[PDB]
């Protein structure tokens, strides 16, 4: 029914229709989290290479 | 990633890698000489991976030839493409390893072993990006099984983060060399188990039933085994080789193939089965390719694929055809078993198609099956170590080499513990 | 051979489906949980809806139409007459009715209330049955939950011998296609004690429902007349047929009901396709009007007809989609 | 004017990245060398267009984008293809090996050793910004860099560059043209870390576009490529506004404010209409009436589900060709007597419209037919959650059996996170339930 905020240029036009009315992480913690799985990678590794020695 | 670096140890990893490299070259465009001389662009648009350009313009194999007796590479060097491997990539020792695991690991290998490594480091470097490494050996004689897995080690200490994978040839009584091949298989598998990343086990059994039952060939020899094995490994390794989307390197395909870092031994399966050099006429319809590929009887492991279920399958089809065709018959198999395809691990089949066929043949497709069924090759070579073992049959083959009966004690719990992992996954 | 999948463990209806589906062996059947079917006959609560249609190479079909409950819940019936221009307020087949909650339209309830104590003309109304307001709205708060509250028919249609109160429930099935089928054979369940016009307490003689009953299976067989002889009855005793007296009316009723539901529900242009069994619950007065008691939305049979029944909804619902290698039904033409 | 950044990551991000430029490229008459012939302010300028091209003293018009894969294959073809003139060598961005289609290798191993340098580059173009507005990100849920360097890229963009809006462009994955049996794992990880960090983000079901391809387009076996050029131009419709002269969408502000009023529910459904084979040999050109009847049907939405059993919080029409106003609500007033619109009780019953009379745009020998008029509908609606709770069903068979999972551990990720991200997806699903009945 009711149409609202009618803008026309060259180029185009907008408008709204209304039908019915109603009714963060810092970058220390994330070099951490890289950090700490670098390290859950290193120590992986070296079990590895431990047993590998073995 | 692009290099991978091929190693082929023994007398079979070295005959069944001659043919490879025969074969692959020919698909490539690369004679003897190491000179392309081939029509298409998608020839040589992946063409690294396996070879190395020298200023020529010559291709040459990524290929390390090991083994402790001059024999079976005198052959190779003298052979079709002999001419193509870098002189360099061959070392030998002159002794052998008398068809025995403890010769080829501890004793005649050992003193073998570095200067193998040195020929890896020289090959590791020339690479902008390593992938990892192919191996193609047997697990039932003493260089492939005993050394083969000695250097498996050496490799995977000194490059950890690479993929480590195998062509590995099962044993069987039916293609035999010795009585001692199920203690060398076992201790293998040991190894296998803890040290690959993915393993195609091409099972002699197999090789040896689709040679008598469907090729119509009365006495099977190695040559005929080898053909075989040749377009499967054409075939497996199509997605590495050539421009293409899914299971593109190494380390894709053991992702999605590898749901537990064990279980990581596949079936391979290939159609049409062909024998050599009697040609077949009429191409087969996509329909027929693929019935044909999921046949028990194209299955390179002696495994009934019934008796478990599929926990991943990668599928390969080679030639001009339908892609809308393949992927309605591909989700037509699926659809038609499905009980047969883990319901725990969602569109577990993937599916590839390149342009190229191989010599020969206007259609082929390739199989790998991670299946619950490889548990019966494990069990077969269990029922086989243990009959000798009970009695300590042959054991003094070993001893005197330096071994003790507990390392066999171990080898065999570990496959008894595969087993019932692949057990496990195929009741959940 | 075409799949399917189970997981309705209590449905009699399409426990005879399946079992009729496998005696085809063109049908195999899978475990619950592989996504692998043609065909799901599914859970009564929380279907996943979402997940149908999504499977490559599989033409999905499943036994239930996703918001078919607002036909099927007594709260969404009313709300579903009342606001919609096809039925509205003015409908004449569906009794008075508000919806009524506890912690809703109580206040628009009274108003009519006082109307019928105006003219003091019959104020019997329904939930559990009583004479005065404020004794319905007391068993309201006690309870916990939403309940309806209906104008009760005061004056039914009563079969003699016996001075017997019944309904009529009609089964109808809804293809992917939205055809409407009625199931030619209807059942009465009837009341074996004679009703009480002056006395609402005695409730066996008041509620028809099958289990309720068991005076019981006295004149028919488990309170259970059928169609040829309540047809047989009304031409006997009031000279008339089923089909002009009260069927014209069923068929119109059942029409409008899924004609103005269809836009919300359709799978016309949908990547999975639904179909449904209902139940409709009708009361006959005595004048042979016929009204709406309620919609099933998970029916049962009854005994006789399971077979039959259980056959066409093969023949016209399943087969339909998936071919393998006269009708019982009557279509309803929109 | 307020300049835009696009960031396009993996195959998939860079691939749709190459589409949507070419496809700009030839709307603004910019030519593949970088020439602008139209252009009469040579070496500057504050119109439209330069919100997503800067501009060299030569005259050369040039994508304010970054391309970034961690293997070179992808980003090599956009450096010696036809638009290799267009993008600076500092704008393409290879790595050396890719992160295996593993969410974990592309956050915490491979992720780690690029991060600065991308950031770096992206840098060097946001100095070139008088008032920069913010990202528009590209990327797949599945592939190992399109989830896991992504998720990784956007929590740093939310700490360099805090005030700044972040819009999402998504594959979502399709068993039809997946690489990959874990993308559901990478997909809820990638989402799970994301999610505070995007302000709105548009999905699109490869299944959907798939089936467009096939049921429109008369294409048997849809290519990338296929998929792309019609990508492409649903993301061109929506970034039009920002590009083009207009009022509606202008900002990316506009587009929270417009589409978005609860922050985690920040998924819009894109429907598009028409889709016309350029092998038609006969088309009857459709109607105002007809293409806005098309953006109520599933089978033309960018993810299928069905939007009568969900509820609507915004919704936005975007119209390219020949539509004016008074037959766009003519349209709107018969749709609604006829479909099941349902909007929450808190939000207007309504539609944001925007008119922009150049016609779609189509690439040369392309797929698509020119057509008189076509249009987007941008719509929140709670039905989208379909495909979190298929997602979320494929995660939960693989979990429950930890299939996989060693992949993720082995690259030095923590089980936890597993669980941890799985448990904010119940949460959303369970954030669309109370908003969506
Ligand atoms: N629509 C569309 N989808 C694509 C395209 N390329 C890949 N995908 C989809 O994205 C997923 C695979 O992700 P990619 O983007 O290839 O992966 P990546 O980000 O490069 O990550 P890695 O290769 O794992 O390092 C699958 O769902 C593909 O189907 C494309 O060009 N268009
Ligand atoms: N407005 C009304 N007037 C007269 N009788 C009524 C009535 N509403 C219900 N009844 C009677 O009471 C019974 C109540 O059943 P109703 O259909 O309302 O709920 P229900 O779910 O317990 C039975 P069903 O399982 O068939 O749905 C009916 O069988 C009918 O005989
Ligand atoms: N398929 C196949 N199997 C072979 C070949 N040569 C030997 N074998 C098998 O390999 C095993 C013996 O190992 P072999 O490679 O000869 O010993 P090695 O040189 O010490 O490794 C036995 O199981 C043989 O059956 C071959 O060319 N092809
Ligand atoms: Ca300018
Ligand atoms: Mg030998
Ligand atoms: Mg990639």
């Amino acid at each position: 029914m009711e149409v609202i905020e009618l803008n026309k240029c060259t180029s185009g036009q907008s408008f709204e229709v209304i039908l019915k009315p109603p009714s963060d992480p810092s970058l220390e913690e994330i070099q951490k989290k890289l950090e700490a799985a670098e390290e859950r990678r290193k120590y992986q590794e070296a079990e590895l290479l431990k047993h590998l020695a073995e | 990633m692009r290099e991978i670096v091929h190693i082929q140890a023994g007398q079979c990893g070295n005959q069944i890698g001659a043919k490879f490299w025969e074969v692959i070259s020919d698909e490539h465009g690369i004679d003897p000489t190491g000179s392309y001389h081939g029509d298409s662009d998608l020839q040589l648009e992946r063409i690294n991976v396996y070879y190395n350009e020298a200023t020529g313009n010559k291709y040459v194999p990524r290929a390390i030839l090991v083994d402790l007796e001059p024999g079976t590479m005198d052959s190779v060097r003298s052979g079709p493409f002999g001419q193509i491997f870098r002189p360099d990539n061959f070392v030998f020792g002159q002794s052998g390893a008398g068809n025995n695991w403890a010769k080829g690991h501890y004793t005649e290998g050992a003193e073998l072993v570095d200067s193998v490594l040195d020929v890896v480091r020289k090959e590791s470097e020339s690479c902008d990006c390593l992938q990892g490494f192919q191996l193609t050996h047997s697990l039932g004689g003493g260089t492939g099984s005993g050394m083969g897995t000695l250097l498996i080690s050496k490799i995977r200490e000194e490059y950890p983060d690479r993929i480590m994978n195998t062509f590995s040839v099962m044993p069987s009584p039916k293609v035999s060399d010795t009585v001692v091949e199920p203690y060398n298989a076992t201790l293998s598998v040991h190894q296998l188990v803890e040290n690959t990343d993915e393993t195609y086990c091409i099972d002699n059994e197999a090789l040896y039933d689709i040679c008598f039952r469907t090729l119509k060939l009365t006495t099977p020899t190695y040559g005929d085994l080898n053909h075989l094995v040749s377009a499967t490994m054409s075939g497996v390794t199509t997605c590495l080789r050539f421009p293409g989307q899914l299971n593109a390197d190494l380390r894709k395909l053991a992702v999605n193939m590898v749901p537990f870092p064990r279980l990581h031994f596949f079936m391979p399966g290939f159609a049409p089965l062909t024998s050599r050099g009697s040609q077949q006429y009429r191409a087969l319809t996509v329909p027929e390719l693929t019935q044909q590929m999921f046949d028990s009887k194209n299955m390179m492991a002696a495994c009934d694929p019934r008796h478990g279920r599929y926990l991943t399958v990668a599928a390969i089809f080679r030639g001009r055809m339908s892609m809308k065709e393949v992927d309605e018959q591909m989700l037509n198999v699926q659809n038609k078993n499905s009980s047969y395809f883990v319901e725990w691990i969602p569109n577990n089949v993937k599916t590839a198609v390149c342009d190229i066929p191989p010599r020969g043949l206007k259609m082929s497709a390739t199989f790998i099956g991670n299946s619950t069924a490889i548990q019966e090759l494990f069990k077969r070579i269990s029922e086989q170590f243990t009959a000798m073992f009970r009695r300590k049959a042959f054991l003094h083959w070993y001893t005197g080499e330096g071994m003790d009966e507990m390392e066999f004690t171990e080898a065999e719990s570990n496959m008894n513990d595969l087993v019932s992992e692949y057990q496990q996954y195929q009741d959940a | 051979m075409y799949t399917f999948v189970v997981r309705d463990e209590n449905s009699s209806v399409y426990a005879e489906v399946s079992r009729l589906l496998l005696a085809t062996g063109q049908w195999k059947r899978l475990r619950k949980d592989n996504p692998r079917f043609n065909l799901m006959l599914g859970e009564r609560n929380r279907l996943p809806f979402g997940r149908l249609g999504h499977e490559p190479g599989l033409v999905q079909l499943v036994n239930y139409y996703r918001g078919a409950d607002k036909l099927c819940r007594k709260a969404s019936l009313v709300k579903l007459i009342k606001t919609s221009p096809e039925l509205s307020e003015s409908c004449t087949w569906f009794p008075e009715s508000y919806v009524i909650y506890p912690t809703d339209e109580r206040e628009v309830f009274l108003a009519a209330y006082n109307r019928r104590r105006e003219g003091r003309e019959g104020n019997v109304w329904i939930a559990l049955i009583s004479s005065e307001a404020s004794e319905l709205l007391d068993f309201i708060d006690e309870q916990g939950q939403v309940h309806v509250i209906q104008k009760y028919l005061e004056k039914p249609l009563l079969l003699e011998p016996g001075h017997r109160k019944f309904d009529i429930r009609s089964w109808v099935l809804v293809d992917h296609l939205y055809n409407i089928y009625l199931y030619r054979e209807g059942v009465l369940r009837t009341s074996s004690e004679p009703y009480n016009s002056a006395n609402f307490q005695d409730k066996t003689c008041h509620l028809t429902n099958h289990c309720i009953q068991k005076n019981y299976g006295r004149y028919e067989e488990g309170n259970e007349m059928f169609f040829e002889e309540f047809n047989q009855y009304l031409m006997d005793a009031l000279n008339t047929t089923l089909e002009n007296s009260i069927l014209l009316q069923i068929k119109h009723i059942i029409r409008s009901c899924l004609m103005c539901i269809e836009p919300a529900i359709s799978t016309k242009h949908l990547h999975y396709q639904s179909f449904q069994l209902f139940g409709f619950d009708f009361m006959v007065d005595e004048e042979l009007k016929v009204w709406l008691i309620e919609v099933n939305g998970a029916p049962a049979c009854a005994q006789k007809l399971y077979a039959e029944l259980c056959q066409g909804i093969v023949d016209v619902a399943i087969s339909s989609v998936f071919p393998l290698a006269t009708s019982i039904f009557i279509k309803l033409h929109h | 004017m307020r300049e835009c950044i696009s960031i396009h990551v993996g195959q998939a991000g860079v691939q749709i990245g190459n589409a949507c430029w070419e496809l700009y490229c030839l709307e603004h008459g910019i030519q593949p060398d970088g020439q602008m012939p139209s252009d009469k302010t040579i070496g500057g300028g504050d119109d439209s267009f330069n919100t997503f091209f800067s501009e060299t003293g030569a005259g050369k018009h040039v994508p304010r984008a970054v391309f970034v894969d961690l293997e070179p294959t992808v980003i090599d073809e956009v450096r010696t293809g036809t638009y290799r003139q267009l993008f600076h060598p500092e704008q393409l961005i290879t790595g050396k090996e890719d992160a295996a289609n593993n969410y974990a290798r592309g956050h915490y191993t491979i992720g780690k050793e690029i991060i600065d340098l991308v950031l770096d580059r992206i840098r060097k173009l946001a100095d070139q910004c008088t008032g920069l507005q913010g990202f528009l990100v590209f990327h797949s849920f599945g592939g190992g860099t399109g989830s896991g360097f992504t998720s990784l890229l956007m929590e740093r963009l939310s700490v360099d560059y805090g005030k700044k809006s972040k819009l999402e462009f998504s594959i979502y994955p399709a068993p039809q043209v997946s690489t990959a049996v874990v993308e559901p794992y990478n997909s809820i990880l990638t989402t799970h870390t994301t999610l505070e960090h995007s302000d709105c983000a548009f999905m699109v079901d490869n299944e959907a576009i798939y089936d467009i391809c096939r049921r429109n387009l008369d294409i048997e076996r849809p290519t990338y490529t296929n998929l792309n050029r019609l990508i492409s131009q649903i993301v061109s419709s929506i970034t039009a506004s920002l590009r083009f002269d207009g009022a509606l969408n202008v900002d990316l502000t506009e587009f929270q404010t417009n589409l978005v009023p609860y922050p985690r529910i920040h998924f819009p459904l894109a429907t598009y209409a028409p889709v016309i084979s350029a092998e038609k040999a006969y088309h009857e050109q459709l109607s105002v009436a007809e293409i806005t009847n098309a953006c109520f049907e599933p089978a033309n939405q960018m993810v299928k589900c069905d939007p009568r059993h969900g509820k609507y919080m915004a919704c936005c029409l975007l119209y390219r060709g020949d539509v004016v106003p008074k037959d766009v609500n003519a349209a709107i007033a018969t749709i609604k007597t006829k479909r099941s619109i349902q909007f929450v009780d808190w939000c207007p019953t309504g539609f944001k419209v925007g008119i922009n009379y150049q016609p779609p745009t189509v690439v040369p020998g392309g797929d698509l037919a020119k057509v008189q008029r076509a249009v987007c509908m941008l719509s929140n609606t709670t039905a989208i959650a379909e495909a979190w709770a298929r997602l979320d069903h494929k995660f939960d068979l693989m979990y429950a059996k930890r299939a996989f999972v060693h992949w993720y551990v082995g690259e030095g990720m923590e089980e936890g996170e597993f669980s941890e991200a799985r448990e904010d997806m119940a949460a959303l699903e369970k954030d669309y339930e109370e908003v969506g009945v």
